[PDB]
């Protein structure tokens, strides 16, 4: 009938592993092939977008907390497209959850190939790595793609990935299970749902890079990843009394810094 | 081999003489 | 990176003090850590490097 | 015999040069007025074509 | 093309390096095959990216170089 509904989870700064997320695939078109621009600079018809109608692109996945970038970027693997964008390739970054904030970021920048030695942002996606109660992301993930420009780091990003988007959620949800099925509604109601999606394809020219976070899991348990603090449970023993001490001074029973860095450095 | 070392350099010379002379010649082609 | 002047006590504070102080971060057990090692030992021994001009700086005229 | 071996590699630079300055006279230089002449006629589709756009 | 277009960084950086007879001399012949015009001028990276000839296929390529007997394909 069904498995229990205990909720299982870790805490962030308790799962000491490098995060890792899916590239999955690059829906969507590109800015076509204004050849206005090329007329006037004739390196771009040497570029991605002029030579083949899927270049090969490449993702880099970047954490940023507080808009500063917590390490390198990573790099998809050279994958050589035809027809569609699908790296499907699972990227280990650089960071592990213990060393994510609670703003962490991932900047996802699509690039291609703009002449030698150059590449061109195809477009950038931000979406922060935890939720709105402080869950990390869980699985596969559908962010707008910002056109012509890299992905935003900034706090508040500038290229979030987060009616149509209204409509996937609860077309996820459905496929999930969490909505419930109505066979001869679910029928007649996809039906519109897919006319809605055909014309926003045809009404914007929107990509979306689909990527997917991974799964914790132990003994075929599920569990989400929190964020927590090591010490995140030591309420301080704050007490109220002043009967004696009016003034308390924090630095009080502590090591003298000044007069220790004074001795190592004269003695 | 017989050619001494000392005769050797001096067709190094030769040698290079005629290169640079042939770069020459290129640039005017 | 600031500082831009020497105390005449704070001569030797990189080699007895600051290098001395953070070489324990070198060999963190978390990588987090390293990685800021390594993303910043390259502008502390530069610091380090004109700290110990500006000591020079000072001797010469001491001398003089 | 490092001396030997760099005798023969100018010598062997020298002949490539040759070679290559044979190629040059051997081949008759292309008459620009020839290939100018195309340029001219192209310069021409150019330029009507370009109104043609702004048009 | 991030391979055929870092070649074309080499080459042209190196046709710079290199004097107007060696670029002739020298570095025209390893190019003949892979263009369709021979342009002194394959300094610029414009010259030579408009004279390159087509690549191989990805699929042909591919082909080639995942079988495991590539060396008895050659």
């Amino acid at each position: 009938m069904g498995e229990a509904e205990k909720f299982h989870y870790i805490y962030s700064c308790d799962l000491d592993i490098n995060v890792q997320l899916k590239i999955g695939s690059l829906e969507g078109k590109r800015e076509q092939k204004s050849y206005k621009a090329v007329l006037e600079d004739p390196m771009l018809k040497f570029s991605g977008l002029y030579q083949e109608t899927c270049s090969d692109l490449y993702v880099t996945c970047q954490v940023f907390a507080e808009g500063k970038p917590l390490a390198l970027p990573v790099r998809t693997s050279y994958k050589a497209f035809s027809t569609r964008w699908n790296w499907n390739e699972w990227l280990k970054l650089p960071v592990k959850y213990p060393d994510l904030p609670r703003n962490a970021q991932v900047a996802l920048t699509i690039w291609d190939v703009y002449g030698p030695g150059k590449a061109v942002p195809v477009g950038g996606t931000t979406v922060s790595l935890f939720g709105k109660y402080g869950m990390f992301r869980q699985g596969m993930h559908d962010l707008k793609v910002w056109p012509n420009v890299e992905a935003d780091g900034s706090e508040p990003t500038k290229t979030p990935g987060r009616q149509m988007s209204r409509l996937a959620k609860l077309t996820k949800a459905h496929r999930q299970g969490h909505m419930v099925k109505v066979d001869w509604l679910d029928r007649l109601t996809f039906r519109e749902i897919e006319m809605i999606n055909e014309s926003e394809k045809r009404s914007s020219n929107f990509m979306y890079l689909m990527v997917e976070f991974r799964c914790v899991k132990c003994d075929d348990k599920e569990y989400g990843i929190v964020y927590y603090e090591k010490d995140g449970d030591e309420s301080s023993p704050i007490l109220t009394s002043f009967e004696l001490v009016k003034v308390p001074d924090p630095q009080m029973s502590m090591e003298n810094l000044v007069e220790s860095k004074h001795h190592k450095l004269a003695r | 081999d017989r050619e001494r070392f000392i005769d050797k350099k001096e067709r190094l010379s030769r040698l290079k003489s005629k290169q640079e002379e042939f770069q020459k010649e290129v640039l005017k082609a | 990176a600031l500082v831009k002047e020497v105390p005449r006590n704070d001569i030797n504070i990189y080699p007895e003090y600051i290098l001395p102080g953070i070489a324990h971060l070198a060999q963190d057990d978390a990588t987090i850590v390293r990685l800021a090692y390594a993303e910043n030992i390259a502008l502390l021994a530069e610091t380090a490097l004109r700290f110990l001009e500006l000591v020079q700086l000072k001797n010469l005229n001491m001398e003089n | 015999d490092q001396l030997d071996t760099q005798l023969n590699v100018t010598e062997n630079e020298c002949q490539n040069y040759k070679r290559c300055l044979e190629i040059l006279e051997q081949m008759n230089e292309d008459d620009s007025e020839q290939l100018q002449m195309e340029l001219k006629e192209l310069a021409l589709e150019e330029e009507r074509l370009i109104q043609e756009l702004e048009d | 093309l991030w391979i055929r277009y870092g070649a074309v960084g080499f080459i042209t950086v190196v046709a710079r390096q290199i004097s107007t007879a060696d670029v002739y001399c020298k570095l025209m012949p390893y190019l003949d095959p892979y263009i369709t015009q021979p342009i002194i001028q394959i300094e610029r990276k414009l010259v030579l990216l408009s004279v390159l000839k087509e690549p191989v296929s990805r699929s042909i390529f591919d082909y080639a170089l995942r079988s495991k007997d590539i060396t008895s394909l050659f």
